[PDB]
């Protein structure tokens, strides 16, 4: 239950029933992005 | 540094350019006009523009097709600097006092890019996107200062500076944060010289899912949209849009270490207002020559009103004259702005009183649905805040502001407040809606036709009654509508059986493509604000019947390319008619005032113009008496 | 055209100097930026050495050929921006490249020493040099 979540769960899976009661909207995270020095330009790529 | 990809892309877009003449025609059209006014006035400027098929690019080259779908930061620049190559190898003649960029539009399917701002997602980044949604929010047009120029006058010198920013090109550049110049190199004094430094026109829209496909009870999905120089205030809150543009993304997204994710927004490349129904965006259509012939060719004959008046609804049994003044105010009469500043209504309004199921609200969905501009109210639930203005220390447009210059079909008038009623009075009229609250004196044009149905008081019209006790409206609001129209449900077993017969003919109607017994498909008609005249199915079985679209584009060209002259011949007519109707002790339906001469004149000047004709003459003043004069009393004369 | 703007011309000059025809000895710090004519002995010639003006590289995964155009403090009499541009070892996307000798550009450079000439440098005392590229 979602009252019953004490610190031992931290970090740890847990499985929690409860209703949805806010969705946001869809952001952008960068899961491969190439990346380039301001001076220089040495290219190096940076995998999430 | 040239790259070798990128001048291989721009000679396979300038083979492409040279293979579709048309592009070369738009281009050679554009600057022409841009020539012809610039040595005229030593209008206005039309943009470096082009509309691009990308159904001819993909019957060109497919992976250039594709590259531009799907990689357009590095196939949409290379086929702008050849449109602008082109544009300036053709500039044989240039414009009085490589050089002005061209840019570049997008049309055609998209397929799986075809978005809603919902279905837009982090993987469409970097794509070349059509998101069709409802604009919410319009940013102030701001001036962005693309290139500052400077005098010194120690060494009276005048010096620029260029500057760019993340959104003016598809590409990542390395940014270059210039400052603006306040001093020379060597320590003179710099004064900006404006008018000589180069503003760009900048402007943020919102795009939102629109309500007629977004989820029920969810929370609506927006998208920003980023307009440049030419796309700008090409769209108003409200309005359906359809955003062709790269979505993009900017910043960091809280990787640089000084955001919860990466900003991201559509760089706008094209924008195409939308006409739906219920909506503030009229309907363009395109008129082709033969259109326009067939037009003409239609309005040489006699009887063309009533084959306009009965193709309007085939659907709905009789209601001829209703149908007749419905036509007419989708012409409408022209109004007079007099010198001194007064203004003469040329809108005419309908009301439609009567017993219920008699089509009252099938003939206002229909005109809906088939004029240019409609909007489609009911009473009670749109208040005069949703009729008229609003204050919001910005102003929200009602439903009749938003009709401006269109038509407002009021369903269920008899169930509105007497607090809408006091607007609805000023707006038949005068046509304008005085907000003066909240410390806004504003006078907005709502210049609209009025079309309304209303039920009677006991729920039947009792004809043993009269009918100021069978409306229980107040008389002066009676006044503004031009025509009002009493429909009774008389049992009477000839036309019962008609009526029977027509509505089960009806009912027994297949589509061209459909099987006995397939489901019959339904869109929500997103047409684009800018092949027989007649129709095939007719419901009655007879003169002839022309098609909807082809009604529209007839009412079109007699509404835009029609003004009608009002002639002494047919003042006669109108001036006996209308002092017959004041003196003569009939027991009118409705009141008759000098309003009833100018519903006269109007109804005169809008079967003028049904008939193509620049001036109103006589049979244009009696049949508009005679209709009236059935509306007043219901004679066939 | 020559078979098989561009070209770029450089300029020599010859003539009259008056104040700027000097010797490694009076050749003072307020001359600085000034286009002189000095008279000496080479005592010192450095070594002809390449410098590398454009790297070209080749990408094999996508077969195509890349440049880098390089810039230092002594090929322009203005002064630039400082570009630091590092050489190529792979492509923007994680290529590797293969430099591509014989493509790619260099330059002669040679720095030679001038010091006052024995015929005319006083007698005596230690003689001053200047440095000049060629
Ligand atoms: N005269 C008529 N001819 C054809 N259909 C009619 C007629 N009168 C009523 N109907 C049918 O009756 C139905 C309901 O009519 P509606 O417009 O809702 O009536 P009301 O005006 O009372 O609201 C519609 O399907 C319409 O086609
Ligand atoms: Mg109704
Ligand atoms: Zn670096």
């Amino acid at each position: 239950p979602l009252r019953d979540l004490d610190s031992e769960h931290v970090s740890k899976i847990v499985r929690l029933s409860g209703i949805i009661i806010s969705t946001s909207v869809l952001s952008s995270r960068a899961t491969y992005l190439s990346i380039m020095c301001r001076n220089c330009r040495h290219t190096t790529s940076i995998t999430i | 540094a040239p790259d070798a990809v990128f001048g291989d892309r721009v000679r396979r877009f300038q083979e492409f350019l040279d293979t579709f003449t048309s592009y070369r025609d738009s281009v050679r059209s554009i600057q022409v006009y841009n020539s012809n006014n610039a040595a005229n006035y030593n209008l206005n400027i039309l943009p470096h523009r082009i509309i691009i098929s990308l159904d001819d690019l993909r019957e060109f080259d497919r992976s250039f097709w594709s590259g531009i779908l799907v990689e357009p930061a590095y196939f949409i620049p290379p086929a702008e600097k050849a449109l602008t190559d082109l544009a300036d190898s053709m500039d044989d003649v240039p414009h009085p006092n490589s050089r002005h960029p061209w840019k570049l539009s997008f049309k055609g399917s998209f397929g799986a890019h075809a978005l809603s701002p919902r279905t837009l997602t982090a993987q469409h980044l970097n794509k070349l996107v059509s998101v069709e949604g409802i604009v919410t929010k319009t940013s102030l047009v701001r001036p962005k200062l693309i290139r500052s120029v400077h005098y010194a006058a120690k060494t009276g010198r005048f010096h620029y500076r260029d500057y760019t920013d993340a959104t003016t090109t598809l590409t990542t550049r390395i940014p270059t944060p210039a400052i603006y110049p306040t001093e020379d190199t060597e320590g003179n004094k710099l004064t900006t010289e404006y008018g000589y430094s180069t503003f760009i026109d900048h402007q943020r829209i919102t795009v939102q899912e629109m309500p007629e496909m977004a989820p029920a009870g969810q929370l609506p999905r927006s998208i920003d949209v980023i307009l440049d120089d030419d796309l700008v205030d090409k769209t108003k809150p409200g309005d359906r849009v359809n955003v062709v543009g790269v979505f993009k993304s900017l910043g960091a997204g809280g990787m640089n270490q000084s955001l919860i994710g990466f900003k991201t927004l559509i760089l706008g490349n094209t924008v195409y207002p939308l006409h739906a129904r219920s909506t503030g965006v009229a309907a363009r259509q395109m008129l082709t020559d033969f259109d326009i012939r067939n037009i003409n060719k239609l309005s040489k004959k006699k009887d063309i009103f009533d084959i306009l008046s009965q193709s309007l609804a085939p659907s709905i049994y009789g209601h001829d004259h209703i149908k007749k003044a419905i036509l007419l105010m989708l012409m409408g009469g022209v109004e007079k702005n007099l010198e001194n500043g007064s203004h003469l209504r040329g809108d005419i309004n309908i009301l439609m009183v009567g017993d219920p199921s008699t089509a009252k609200s099938q003939l206002l969905r229909f005109v809906l649905n088939t004029a240019s501009l409609a909007i489609a109210t009911t009473g009670r639930g749109s208040s005069g805040v949703g009729l008229t203005a609003a204050v919001t220390r910005r102003l929200e447009a009602g439903a009749m502001v938003l009709a401006d210059r269109g038509v407002v079909c009021i369903d269920e008038f008899d169930k509105m407040t007497d607090v809408d009623r006091v607007a609805i009075h000023e707006v038949m009229e005068q046509q304008t809606v005085t907000i003066a609250k909240a410390g806004i004196h504003t006078t907005l044009n709502a210049r609209c036709s009025v079309i309304a149905a209303a039920n009677p008081v006991f729920g039947q019209y009792d004809v043993n009654r009269d009918p100021h006790q069978n409306i229980a409206l107040p008389d002066s609001l009676l006044s503004r509508f031009d025509l009002l129209f009493v429909v009774t449900d008389d049992i009477n077993e000839i036309r019962d059986r008609s009526i029977s017969e027509h509505v089960l003919r009806t009912h027994r109607y297949l589509p061209p493509g459909y099987l006995e017994g397939e489901p019959v498909r339904e869109r929500l008609n997103l047409s684009l604000a800018v092949d027989h005249v007649f129709e095939k199915f007719n419901p009655l079985l007879i003169p002839k019947l022309v098609t909807i679209p082809f009604l529209r584009k007839y009412v079109q060209y007699a509404k835009e390319r029609v003004i009608p002259q009002l002639t002494q011949e047919a003042i006669n007519v109108i001036v006996k008619n209308y002092t017959d109707l004041r003196n003569d002790d009939n027991t009118k339906k409705s009141p008759i005032t000098a309003r009833t001469l100018e519903t006269l004149i109007r109804l005169a000047t809008a079967h003028a113009k049904v008939r193509l004709s620049k001036t109103v003459n006589k049979v244009d003043a009696k049949v508009a008496a005679n209709l009236l004069r059935f509306a007043l009393l219901g004679e066939d004369i």
